[PDB]
């Protein structure tokens, strides 16, 4: 207490600092979205302003005279007009093709620069830029299941060169399917994390829109986005929501839905190649999913995450509870054998569950009853809720 | 309908007016009413007449997509309209049943649950009115969601005189019109 | 649901059968094992309360005077099965004068599972599998002999069979115990043995069940005194 | 004839109308039931006591013979149907053996009759849950538990309906050689076992007794009401 | 020509949101007034006496043109006015961007320095140049009309003491929503995550949105709340698209509760406005499946759901890993009964006569719903005769009103 006094003064000062460095450095504000100023570059701006000039997107429609020296252009600049206009002098007349998108000029209207075609902004957020936390030795029980997937989506992107020499063209499809909480969605989790193509994840209700032909929309623009890069893959978590078997029932029952999956069977095995792409569908309904996507050449590997068997549990316990503050002698093949029929999810609850008894009783380690005890209250009073029984007939 | 206007005033007027009366009481003041009767009884008539008489604004939620862009251009769920409810307040919210699931009584639901306790600015009172009580939802039919449940019976012999004199005065009668015997010559009448 | 009890499945399996074999997983672990001297049965009660009578929990049943059953699962189940066993034993000894071989005896129990049916079936037949699994142990011409059955009405010798909650663990700890060429003292203490790493409680002569079926001398049920000479070792 | 199977295995391996019937129990009135030296005690929680209700025809304690009663907790419907076909077998084997019936028989036939349901087409599966008492014919005290499944346990001392599980567990920490030395001592425990989950107080007890050698004693509200004010004396000096 | 090459790692803008900024003064610990402390901050006060002497010498000898306020006027010169509103659609580079304005026109413009480049994502609102159309700057989107109806801004007054009997399902509750935001270091030693989400299911009136009313007035984390009946919606896809617009609010302002009451009104209740039928609310249903635990991570997200009819849910709804915990709501015994009536009555004005182990048993399905309507109906019955004390009249004229007709 005998620097209370002396700490105020110069925090006081220190805050007074603050607010002044502030004023000379500058960077208050924020809501026009302005940088820092130590980013400001005013006088490129200045020039920026004045030696580049803005040019309005437009999409080339037919090239005339392209054989000749004197190629035009016909243009579609979005809602503003339609022109004939000529190539400018810095682009090479190969360059631009009909129906690609360029940037024309606001006086004379000339091709100045080739741009990127058009992608949906909803479709751009789609892909995984921050990779997940999970590895695959966070997934327990699924040792076989984790070497098929990755030997299909994985090893050929890694190590491409052991499959050209044998003539191997390796599988650009699974499909993970099992009852809910058993790992589908952790292992693609794993996958993206190991991954260094382009990720990107689809879930099936984003492809459900409003109007009449966008769901098969979204999946062209999602190929064609997947096609502008050496090497990609998709996720397709619950793929069961666009994914239904096409049926006919009178009205016109889940029709939009259907189009939406036969365009994007179209992008799978279609007449042009789909190119490097490998998708990857998980559903915990997969009896629900159309013949034709449960096809190989859409989707090749079927790699079913059934309930972990006894070994299989015992791992998972292990997983997560490796960081637990468990005693010496916690039995965990004895709890593995008390949940017969158990999801991975479960498990997890279990070993949250066991700490909750102890965290209730103010201990800081979790004793071998704490399990039992979470067991029961997991395994056998939830087990009304369990989604277990129903959902292994799906699958 | 002088039972009916007393039962809603203690409901909608009181609690607007006199705030105290409920605190001395210890009851929560009351928020949801039901007015339920044949159809053309006065239930949106006697609604309208006490937002009229205690100053409240008074609200019509048909549902209607031509006055959506009014309420929010969201119009994603149906309490964005509590955005124009709080800068009127006090606010009467009045939902009529003309009778899938009624979305009238679904409507009743999500703003019953908001103005429950997730509601901080007060005086917004909700009214519906129904043609029967026993299509309603067990989830309104629940006790402590609905308030006040007030009744509006086809006028009897004497209550159609009422009506009767109201609406003839509107027109040039001749002196002598015996209306209590147009009364009795039409029993089983809404007003 | 839709299915019915006698459905398919598209992998060839039955699918009440393979269900009813997911209920064993719950029961109690027993361990039957085969021995030259005789055939020991050995079964956990899992008391769940103190207050419970670990007398009353009989999951160990004498078929006949030579031969004795193991049962894990369902227990009320077994109980149509054990009767039946009983009833069929009996049987031949009032035609045949004899006692009925082990093998038999399972083989007529088997008979009982899968004669189950919705449509087209005797008022008294049965709508689902049997949900446990039996454990037969006996001497006869044979010599000593146990077998087990499961709710597909798949009989098989076996010489050291462990069955339910802890039958993959406690397999694999037989086979690394089990010789043809050893005594039933043996079998019976290795058969604890298993049991005791296995159980969730606490091995000791109460909550436990053996039995040996050995030549010449009949079905024993241990008792108390004889069951804590065995514990009091390991 | 309608030939359905009702209960049939879920994937997982258990049987789902068992384990409904056994949800049924659980919202039965709690019944509790106390094997003592020389007598043997069941408590039944009344639920709640309408003053228009005829007490003498709703009774969760009966008498399936002179030597053997049960208390149940479940469908009131499903038990009468059990009870008397308890009742016809206990007079059954009477004719044919010519002894009474051991308490071991007529829970073994309940219990299997209980198992028969679950197994059998066209049949739902009872579901209510029996605590059945009495004295073997060596005068022996036996309580017995039978669950909608068909299986059978004998206890010293257990508790079915919805507060079997807390019930139980005050059991297990009371139930002492000490505390059934005596008649009234034993008539006190399933008392202080009901009160655990009966709040009002010995209004809502339905306490029947049965000794050996005697027939099966309902005790009177007023004998409840002594007991219960024995209890509430025997808290205090022990504060 | 070869396509420009962005040297910014993929398109999405900076997670963090909110900070500090230029004042992330560092953490000083211990917070107590001892020397080390005055130590500690005496250092920060040195490196601003360093930092204040360096900037002002600096600008000292800087040109007349480069100063704090002259580049700050410049920068309106180079802006303009007025700053047109656009969206941006692409980067094509670290400078250059194809934006569109209200109109529906794209052009290819180049995004000046000045502007805020971490706050760039496709579908953002952008401030043009009037003239050049160029990026000069972000418009931080104003709270969504959405966003304002799922959060509570005042805090509910109903507390934990408001609540009668529910001591166990009270406890539950707070581990998974309280516990974990007040006291973190339980759950850190332990090695556990927090249970993730929780469910209230019992019958009508059982107390389940109490509950909530009691976690959030006693909560530090934003509460959203929203009716199962509000995610069915007009249109195809709007229903899932609310779903995940109402999760993306809450990881907006994280940490976060999120109340989804009256879930099984989704499935329960069919509307003809909800133009697919059964099929798109399944779809809704599969979009809720990947909020509570999907592809995407999630943050400090906890999830309350509320329903009368749990066996109506989809199980891979409720299953662990999205709704760890299941607590159950049961009818009020006579212990509890008795609190919920005392609760009530606190504030009214009892009779000597009024009893309330008499109304204990007006029914045997008693709620706690139908208790605080009798205690609310029966003082409507004393102010209808003009009085403040309730008698057992009013209480007995009060049970055939809730619980009759
Ligand atoms: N094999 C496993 N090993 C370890 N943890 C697992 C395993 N399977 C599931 N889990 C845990 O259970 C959780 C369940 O989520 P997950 O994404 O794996 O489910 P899912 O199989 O995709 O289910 P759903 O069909 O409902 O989408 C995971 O987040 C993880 O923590
Ligand atoms: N256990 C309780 N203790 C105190 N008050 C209670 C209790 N249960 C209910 N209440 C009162 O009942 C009122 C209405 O009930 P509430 O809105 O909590 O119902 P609910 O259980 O969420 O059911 P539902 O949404 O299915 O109708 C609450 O505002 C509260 O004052
Ligand atoms: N009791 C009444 N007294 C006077 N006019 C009435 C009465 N009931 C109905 N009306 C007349 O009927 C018209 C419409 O009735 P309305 O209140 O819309 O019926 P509802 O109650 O079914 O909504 C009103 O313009 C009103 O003048
Ligand atoms: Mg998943
Ligand atoms: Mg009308
Ligand atoms: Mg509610």
């Amino acid at each position: 207490s005998t620097y209370s006094r002396q700490i105020k003064q110069v925090e006081d000062d220190i805050q007074q600092l603050l607010k002044k460095i502030n004023e000379l450095t500058g960077i208050k504000e924020s809501d026009t979205g302005l940088a820092p100023p130590a980013l400001w570059d005013l006088a490129a701006d200045k020039q920026t302003l004045q030696s580049e000039q803005p040019l309005q997107v437009a999409r080339c429609t037919k090239i005339i005279n392209a054989d000749s020296e004197d190629p035009k252009y016909i243009i579609n600049v979005k809602q503003f007009a339609k022109f004939v206009v000529d190539l400018s002098d810095q682009v090479a007349p190969t360059d631009i093709e009909e129906g690609m998108r360029v940037g024309v000029d606001r006086n004379k209207y000339q091709i100045h620069i080739p741009l990127p075609p058009k992608i949906d902004p909803t479709v751009t957020m789609m892909q995984v830029e921050e990779k997940p936390d999970v590895t695959y030795s966070d997934v327990g029980g699924c040792k076989e299941q984790i070497e098929k997937l990755r030997e299909v989506v994985e090893t050929p992107l890694l190590h491409p060169e052991r499959f050209v020499n044998l003539g191997i063209e390796p599988p650009k499809g699974v499909l993970l399917f099992g009852p809910p909480g058993t790992g589908k969605t952790l292992c693609a989790r794993a996958v993206a994390n190991r991954t260094d193509a382009c990720f990107i994840r689809v879930i099936g209700s984003e492809l459900v829109q409003k109007y009449v032909g966008e769901g098969a929309r979204m999946v062209r623009e999602l190929f064609e986005m997947a096609r502008t890069k050496k090497a990609c893959l998709i996720f397709f978590d619950e793929i069961d929501a666009i994914g239904g078997a096409r049926f006919d029932d009178g009205a016109g029952g889940d029709n939009e839905v259907q189009r939406t999956m036969l365009e994007l069977i179209n992008q799978l095995d279609g007449f042009d190649p789909r190119g490097n792409i490998k998708v990857l569908m998980a559903t915990n309904r997969p009896d629900t999913l159309d013949p034709a996507l449960m096809r190989p050449g859409r989707l090749d590997r079927k790699i079913e995450f059934s309930l972990p068997d006894l070994e299989g549990r015992t791992h998972i316990f292990k997983i997560h509870a490796r960081s637990m503050s468990v005693e010496r002698d916690i039995r965990f093949e004895l709890l593995a054998r008390l949940c017969p029929n158990s999801t991975g999810a479960e498990i997890r609850s279990v070993c949250t569950e066991a700490g909750m008894f102890a965290i209730r009783a103010r201990r800081k380690i979790a004793t071998e009853k704490d399990f039992l005890e979470a067991v029961n209250k997991v395994i056998k009073s939830y087990a009304k809720f369990s989604a277990t029984p129903r959902y292994m007939t799906y699958n | 309908l002088d039972k009916q206007i007393k039962e809603i005033k203690e409901v909608i007027e009181l609690p607007v007016k006199h705030p105290e009366l409920f605190e001395a009481l210890g009851i929560a003041q009351p928020k949801g009413v039901l007015l339920y009767g044949p159809p053309g009884t006065g239930k949106t008539l006697l609604a309208r007449a006490v937002a009229h008489h205690t100053d409240c604004t008074f609200i019509r939620v048909s549902g209607s997509e031509l006055v959506q862009k009014f309420i929010g251009e969201g119009a994603r769920m149906v309490r964005e309209l509590f955005v124009m409810a709080r800068e009127h307040a006090p606010s009467i919210i009045f939902m009529d049943e003309i009778d899938g699931d009624s979305e009238v009584q679904r409507t009743m639901l999500e703003l019953l649950n908001q103005l429950d306790g997730f509601e901080a600015t007060k005086n917004i009172k909700v009214i519906m009115a129904t043609n029967r009580i026993d299509i309603l939802d067990s989830a309104l039919l629940r006790p402590g969601r609905i308030d006040r449940k007030i009744e509006f019976p086809p006028p009897n012999e004497e209550a159609r005189l009422d009506i009767l004199k109201i609406h003839s005065r509107k027109m040039n009668l001749t002196r002598g019109i015996n209306l209590r015997k147009i009364a009795e010559l039409m029993p089983g009448a809404s007003g | 649901y839709d299915r019915g009890v006698n459905t398919f499945s598209p992998e060839g399996r039955l699918f009440q059968v393979e269900y009813a074999i997911e209920a064993i997983k719950l029961g109690s672990t027993a361990i039957g094992i085969q021995t030259s001297e005789g055939v020991c049965l050995a079964v956990e009660k899992r008391i769940t309360s103190p207050l419970m009578e670990p007398s009353s929990i009989e999951k160990i049943v004498e078929i006949d005077a030579h031969i004795g059953c193991a049962m894990s699962g369902l227990i009320a189940d077994a109980k149509t099965l054990i009767d039946k066993a009983r009833v069929e034993t009996q049987n031949h000894w009032f035609t045949y004068n004899e006692t009925m071989t082990v093998e038999s005896v399972t083989q007529a129990v088997s008979n009982l599972a899968l004669q189950f049916g919705e449509e087209d079936a005797d008022p008294g037949a049965m709508s689902r599998p049997f949900g446990v699994a039996l454990l037969f142990g006996g001497v006869d011409e044979k010599g000593p002999q146990l077998f087990h059955m499961d709710p597909s009405g798949t009989f098989v010798q076996c010489d050291a069979r462990a069955i339910g909650s802890a039958s993959e663990g406690a397999q694999s700890s037989l086979q690394e115990v089990y010789h043809k060429s050893m005594t039933l003292k043996e079998a019976i203490k290795s058969s604890l043995i298993i049991l005791k790493q296995v159980m969730e409680e606490k091995l000791n002569a109460t909550n436990i069940e053996l039995a040996t079926v050995q030549p010449g001398q009949n079905f024993h049920m241990f008792t108390k005194e004889e069951l804590e000479e065995v514990i009091k070792d390991i | 004839s309608y030939d359905r199977a009702i209960t049939v295995f879920s994937p997982d391996g258990h049987l789902f109308q068992v384990e409904y019937a056994q949800e049924a129990v659980k919202k039965g009135s709690t019944a509790v039931g106390v094997r003592g030296r020389d007598i043997v005690v069941l408590g039944v929680e009344k639920k709640s006591v309408a003053k228009l209700q005829d007490e003498r025809t709703v009774r969760k304690i009966c008498a399936l013979d002179d030597n053997v009663c049960m208390a149940f907790a479940g469908l009131t419907a499903d038990a009468r149907i059990v009870i008397n076909r308890a009742r016809v077998e206990c007079q059954s084997h009477r004719l044919t053996v010519e002894d009474p019936v051991t308490v071991e028989y007529i829970t073994r036939y309940i219990a299997s009759l209980k198992q028969r349901y679950t197994q059998s087409n066209g049949r739902r599966p009872f579901g209510i849950s029996a605590l059945i008492v009495g004295f073997d014919f060596d005068g022996t005290p036996r309580l017995y538990q039978t669950d909608p499944s068909g299986t059978y346990h004998a206890w010293k001392a257990n508790a079915i309906g919805r507060g079997a599980k807390s019930v139980r567990e005050f059991l297990e920490k009371n139930y002492t050689d000490e505390a059934i030395e005596t008649d009234d001592l034993t008539i006190k425990l399933v008392i202080k076992a009901l009160l655990e989950v009966v709040q009002s107080g010995g209004k809502n007890i339905e306490l029947a007794v049965m000794r050996r050698d005697q027939s099966l004693k309902i005790l009177n509200p007023e004998e409840i009401e002594k007991y219960v004010a024995e209890i509430e004396k025997e808290k205090e000096e022990n504060e | 020509y070869e396509p420009p090459v962005p040297t910014r790692v993929g398109k999405k803008k900076k997670k963090t949101k909110g900070p500090d900024a230029a004042s992330k003064l560092p953490l000083v610990t211990p917070h107590t007034q001892c020397r080390l402390k005055l130590l500690k901050l005496e250092r920060i006060k040195d490196y601003l006496l360093m930092e204040e002497e360096f900037i002002r010498n600096q600008e000292q000898m800087k040109p007349l043109e480069e100063k704090q306020e002259e580049e700050r006027s410049k920068v309106d010169d180079l802006r303009g006015t007025p700053m047109s509103v656009g969206t941006l659609e692409e980067i094509i580079d670290d400078n250059h961007a194809i934006v569109s304005t209200s109109v529906g026109s794209e052009h290819y413009v180049s995004i000046l320095s000045f502007v805020d480049k971490d706050l760039l994502e496709p579908g953002c609102s952008v401030l043009l140049n009037h003239k050049v159309h160029a990026v000069i700057g972000v418009l931080m989107d104003d709270t969504d009309p959405l966003v304002t109806v799922m959060k509570v801004e005042k805090a509910p007054q109903e507390t934990y003491a408001d609540i009668g009997g529910l001591d166990n399902q009270i406890q539950e509750i707070k581990e998974s929503v309280e516990l974990p935001l007040t006291h973190p270091e339980y759950y850190e030693e332990m090695g556990i995550k927090p249970p993730k989400g929780v469910i209230l299911y019992g019958p009508p009136g059982t107390g389940k949105t109490l509950l909530a009313k009691a976690v959030a007035n006693q909560t530090s984390a934003t509460f959203l709340r929203v009716v199962g009946s509000e995610l069915i919606q007009k249109y195809l896809g709007d229903g899932p698209k609310l779903v995940r617009e109402l999760f993306r609010v809450a990881e907006e302002h994280a940490p976060s509760i999120v109340f989804i009451d009256e879930i099984d009104a989704i499935g329960t209740k069919r509307y003809d406005s909800n133009s697919g039928g059964e099929r798109e609310i399944q779809r809704t249903m599969l979009e809720l499946l990947n909020q509570l635990d999907g592809f995407d991570s999630r943050g400090d997200v906890k999830v309350i759901m509320a329903t009368n009819r749990i066996e109506t849910l989809d199980p891979a709804l409720i299953r662990p890993g999205r709704i760890d915990r299941k607590i159950e709501f049961p009818l009020p015994d006579e212990k509890t009964k008795k609190r919920i009536f005392q609760i009530h009555t606190s504030r009214m004005t009892l009779a000597d006569d009024v009893t309330l182990d008499d109304l204990i048993m007006a029914k045997d399905d008693l709620s706690g719903a139908d208790i605080k309507a009798i205690c609310t109906e029966a003082g409507l019955m004393a102010l209808r005769e003009r009085r403040m004390k309730v008698t057992n009249e009013d209480f007995k004229k009060s049970k055939e009103n809730v619980l009759y007709k």
